[PDB]
RNA sequence: CGGUAAUUCCAGCUCCAAUAGCGUAUAUUAAAGUUGUUGCGGUUAAAACGUUCGUAGUUGAACUUGUGCUUCAUAC
RNA sequence: GCGAUCAGAUACCGCCCUAGUUCUAACCAUAAACGAUGCCAGCUAGCAAUUGGGUGUAGCUACUUUUAUGGCUCUCUCAGUCGCUUCCGGGAAACCAAAGCUUUUUGGGCUCCGGGGGAAGUAUGGUUGCAAAGCUGAAACUUAAAGGAAUUGACGGAAGGGCACC
């Protein structure tokens, strides 16, 4: 609320999980320690800055992810979010619904004399 | 012949509510629709628009590199069709935020100069065509009856409002670009299923898993 | 009121190609006007023009090829002798190269260079380019 | 010394640095959007010299108490058939005079030269009567025969000599002492010389080449090819 | 333009609109040279030899981009049976 | 220094038309160019509504409201924050907006 | 511009101008498309009688003998 | 005339009535009498309302009965008038569908009518009014600017939103 995450603690945060979400958890006091390995902070109060916020979003990472960040671990399942749902096709296989003024357009443009039933 | 309408596909256009047209006419948009029903149903000449798929098809081919054709949809109901549309043609799927202007780039040595343009929606994407209008771009599009037809060549009206309409219109174009020097082997049935440009369920997508596997424990 | 039946017919031709009207619905079929549209076709300025005749006045349809810039009219018919036709070139034309003012003398309706060979002084109706 | 070997932003300058475009008209058929000044210095630089028009000042009003800014009208142009105009604000003159002149290279127009009354020997002045109306400044161009130089105001003669005309009766109406629309309108006046249909141009064309398609092979390769 | 001794003297000849006969201005950056191509009449099989056209932006500003090429395709018989 | 396009209100093919005075200033102004708020305001101001239900002879009598079309002039609108001060462009709509709640002062 | 460190004043200095001519004032045309038909302006920058009829004014539709037909001088 | 208020109020606020608004008979005839834009002919773009009149319902609804006259809805239509859209027109701009087509040193007709301020809508006469006053209208003198829209300084007691015991 009263303390706002600044640009340095936010815009630098968008890659460090994106590069190293693997082998990183929500446990803060060890993720506090991990900042020295992947990064170099000048001062540990900025480690007290940048590590608390990224641990204040790991459940929000896990549940209801918000734009601006990419996980790269759920990115491959989006191709299986590109799933065929069997078996969607034509609804009643023709379909027989016709507006009875495009029914002549089914007859005059198309030579298809296939089944069309009018519903008012 | 085969370059004629192939009327079995028009049976799927009735599934895609392509006969329905929007009510404001925009007098430059007149020729493709035929009649208006009472209680607000405009009825379009569906035999016309299939040849306008062809005129769209006859223009998009005979361009050697398939990269510098850019497919556009800002509305998220159209983004579902177009990013999977680029799985077969080699276009760049740019759907949603177009970040104007695209005209002094930051990290890419290949400048964001489009060459050819396809767009789903003419109305909400009135800005990126205006982006492209500065730099001499043909803007092929789908459309509806109520549309500012400025700088649009060409415009394909079917329904342009429902996911069952818009996802299937990309399926027909993927035939004709592969029917015309794209080794589909002469207008035969797709190897793939022809409805993958679709919302499986509206967002947020309910947990229907991959390959339709059902839960054995509850 | 339709004051001059000549000039009003001319301007709607100029009020076609700006929004790109390739056709012109035009009124009211006077034989002085029929002596004028073929002069455009005598240098190929417009497309095909045709005239239906109702039994009041007749009316004209005009197709256009799109090569025109502006057709104009001096009003009314100023009397011009031979020795002073050259004054009406430079004030009305872009240059001596192209363009044609059109007057009519006692021999008929013609081009000015046609009149510069026919040599008979007459009255200006209009001009074009 | 360049001092920098020019990089192409877009593929258009990539095409001219590859040497596959050797014609300044090649962009001029389809009005190609030239948004790098290096292509102007690729084909030209020879006979492409510059002259400043004014260095006139402006002011920006602030909280306390003023803000002074500069503004310099300038015009580069090839000595036969081309000209460019432009201007740009700057908080210092040397930031303007070395930077504002870049803009006019994006405004290089082919100037069509014409005869007046006789079709012999390398047309000189102007095709037809063309006016440039821009902001109470209507420079009307009237073709002239030989001997008679470019008559104008005392100011725009340096534009028209570095464009390529020799003979023209020319004026305008209004406050030319408000110079800001005056040199700008001539830039729009002389540009319209290819916006007039001529019966000399009534035969058309082989209808097009589009060097995108004619040079897509170099476009398709992702290799940074030299030469 | 052309001299007495038959030469394209000036610099070049700028383009002209195929559809509605206008000029193509040197800075009019909304003019398109689009190149539509042919079909083998049996089934697909695009051949070479294509149909380029010139459309001016003044037509493209009014919104008559689309059906203007519908005139030329029927005038060239490419899109037929309409 | 013309800002409105048509000007005030509703002077199409008439000339000069009916006035009635404002209530809170009575600068006598024509009926078109004066701000015309219309309100069905309630009687108890939504606070004694729970008290009259106990003191009612019948089952709550259910309470009516008042109806009177009031008429305001321009400074009356601005000296009570009725309608004020859009942009040079945001003066170009009439029909929208409220968008949030069933409007109070009725209520 | 001159109100105490003067690029305009008074001198000297050099520089320039046109040159046997320079200057003054005064009317006149051009510049001035700021007396205008060509050649502007009238929403507001100076500006449509509040009004409608209404003669003198002034301007007025269309329609009122020809393309041809054959030949030659004649381009080719 | 009187009370306040104020330094003063001869005013902004109150109280009283007086000319008069009233309708009949006339008499001036001017207003920012404004859409600060004269009138008639033509073309050029939509979109949406709505007035009347037509017309088509291959419309419902009304019951006098399914009807009928009648209502609404849709369709078409002329006179439009409003509004909105974007020149792709035009302007110095706000704004404009005509203020556009007066661009190319341009032309659809006809009338008045302006040439910097202030002198000044004052004098001088005529003309008209029962009058208060109008159609009418200058000059020596004096002046280098008066204004046209727009940008910026006013989150300079002016609107809307948020801050410290300067």
């Amino acid at each position: 609320m009263g303390r706002v995450r600044t640009k340095t603690v936010k815009k630098a945060a968008k890659v460090i999980i994106e590069k190293y979400y693997t082998r990183l958890t929500l446990d803060f006091h060890t993720n506090k320690r991990i900042c020295e390995e992947v990064a170099i902070i000048p001062t540990k109060p900025l480690r007290n800055k940048i590590a608390g916020y990224v641990t204040h979003l790991m459940g929000r990472l896990r549940h209801s992810q918000v734009r601006g960040i990419s996980i790269k671990l759920q990115e491959e399942e989006r191709e299986r979010r590109d799933n065929y749902v069997p078996a969607v096709s034509a609804l009643e296989q023709d379909i027989i619904e016709v507006d009875a003024d495009t029914k002549e357009m089914l007859k005059l443009l198309d030579f298809h004399n296939i089944r069309g039933l009018q519903l008012t | 012949d085969i370059l004629s309408l192939k009327e079995d596909d028009i049976t799927k256009m009735l599934v895609a509510t392509t006969h329905l047209g929007s009510e404001n006419v925009n007098f430059q948009m007149e020729q493709y629709v035929y009649k208006r029903r009472a209680d607000g149903v405009n009825i379009l000449n569906l035999g016309k628009t299939w040849e306008k798929l062809q005129l769209a098809a006859r223009a998009i081919v005979a361009i050697d590199n398939p990269s510098d054709i850019f497919v556009i949809s800002s509305r998220p109901i159209g983004q579902r069709a177009v990013l999977k549309f680029a799985k077969y043609t080699d276009t760049t799927p740019i759907a949603g935020r177009f970040t104007p202007g695209a005209f002094t780039n930051q990290i890419q040595p290949a400048f964001r100069e489009p060459r050819l343009l396809v767009v789903t929606d003419p109305n909400t994407d009135h800005q990126p065509i205006m982006e492209a209008s500065y730099v001499n771009i043909p803007v092929i599009a789908f459309t509806n009856t109520d549309s500012p037809l400025r700088y649009i060549d060409i415009a394909i009206p079917c329904n342009n409002k429902s996911a069952h309409s818009i996802g299937l219109m990309w399926w027909l174009l993927a035939r004709e670009v592969l029917r015309l020097r794209g080794t589909i082997s002469r207008s035969v049935e797709w190897p793939v299923v022809v409805d993958l440009f679709f919302y499986r369920d509206p967002e947020e997508a309910e947990k229907e898993e991959a390959a339709a596997k059902e839960l054995l424990p509850p | 009121v339709r004051m001059n039946v000549l000039a009003d017919a001319l301007k709607c031709i100029n009020n076609a190609e700006k929004r790109g009207k390739r056709q012109v619905l035009l009124r009211p079929c006077s034989k002085v006007i029929i002596k004028f549209l073929t002069v455009m076709m005598k240098h190929g300025y417009i497309g095909e023009f045709e005239i239906v005749d109702d039994h009041r006045s007749g009316k004209i349809v005009v197709n256009l090829t799109g090569r025109l810039n502006k057709c104009g009219v001096i009003s009314p018919r100023f009397d011009v002798p031979i020795n002073d036709i050259e004054k009406w070139t430079n004030n009305l034309l872009p240059s001596r190269q192209f363009g044609y003012v059109v007057l009519t003398t006692s021999g008929g309706i013609m081009d000015h260079e046609e009149a510069r060979r026919k040599h008979l002084g007459g009255k200006i109706l209009g001009f074009f380019f | 010394e360049d001092s920098k070997e020019w990089v192409p932003v877009t593929k258009l300058g990539r095409l001219v640095r590859e040497g596959k475009i050797k014609s300044l008209e090649e962009i001029y058929l389809y009005s190609l959007p030239i948004k790098e000044f290096e292509i102007i210095d690729f084909f030209l630089g020879s006979s492409l010299k510059d002259e400043v028009l004014k260095i006139m000042p402006v002011q920006k009003q602030t909280r306390a108490g003023q803000r002074t800014r500069f503004k310099a009208f300038v015009a580069i142009g090839d000595n036969n058939g081309h000209i460019g105009l432009g201007v740009k604000c700057s908080k210092e003159v040397a930031t303007a005079i070395r930077g504002a002149i870049i803009l006019a290279k994006l405004s290089v127009v082919p100037v069509r030269r014409g005869y007046w009354g006789n079709k012999i020997g390398k047309p000189h002045t102007v095709p037809c009567k063309v006016t440039g109306k821009c902001g109470s400044v209507s420079v009307r161009l009237i073709p002239a025969p030989r001997g008679t130089g470019i008559v104008s105001a005392p100011v725009p003669k340096k534009l028209l000599t570095m464009a390529g005309i020799e003979d023209c009766y020319t004026s305008a109406r209004g406050s030319t002492g408000t110079l800001g629309n005056f040199a700008k309108a001539t830039y729009a006046a002389i540009a319209k010389t290819y916006a007039y249909l001529t019966p000399d141009l009534w035969k058309e064309m082989p209808l097009g080449s589009t060097p995108y398609q004619a040079y897509s092979d170099f476009l398709s390769k992702p290799t940074p090819r030299l030469h | 333009m052309q001299n007495d001794a038959g030469e394209f003297v000036d610099l070049y000849v700028p383009r002209k609109c195929s559809a509605s006969n206008r000029i193509i201005g040197a800075k009019d950056h909304a003019s398109i040279q689009m190149n539509v191509v042919d079909v083998d009449p049996e089934t697909g099989r695009q051949t070479d030899g294509s149909k380029t056209y010139a459309i001016c932006g003044a037509i493209r500003r009014m919104g008559e981009s689309d059906d203007s090429i519908l005139r030329l395709a029927k005038a060239d018989g490419i899109v037929s049976k309409n | 220094t013309k800002k409105r396009r048509n000007g005030g209100r509703n002077k199409h093919n008439r000339g000069h038309v009916k006035p009635v005075r404002c209530t809170n200033c009575a600068r006598c102004v024509p009926k078109d160019k004066a701000i015309k708020k219309f309100v069905i305001r309630n009687i108890v101001e939504a606070a004694a509504v729970r008290d009259i239900t106990e003191a009612s002879i019948w089952d709550s009598y259910v309470l009516p409201k008042l109806y009177a079309k009031l008429h305001y002039c321009v400074s009356c609108a601005i000296h009570s924050k009725v309608v004020r001060n859009r942009s040079r462009e945001a003066r170009r709509i009439r029909t929208p907006p409220l968008r949030s709640f069933p409007k109070d002062m009725a209520r």
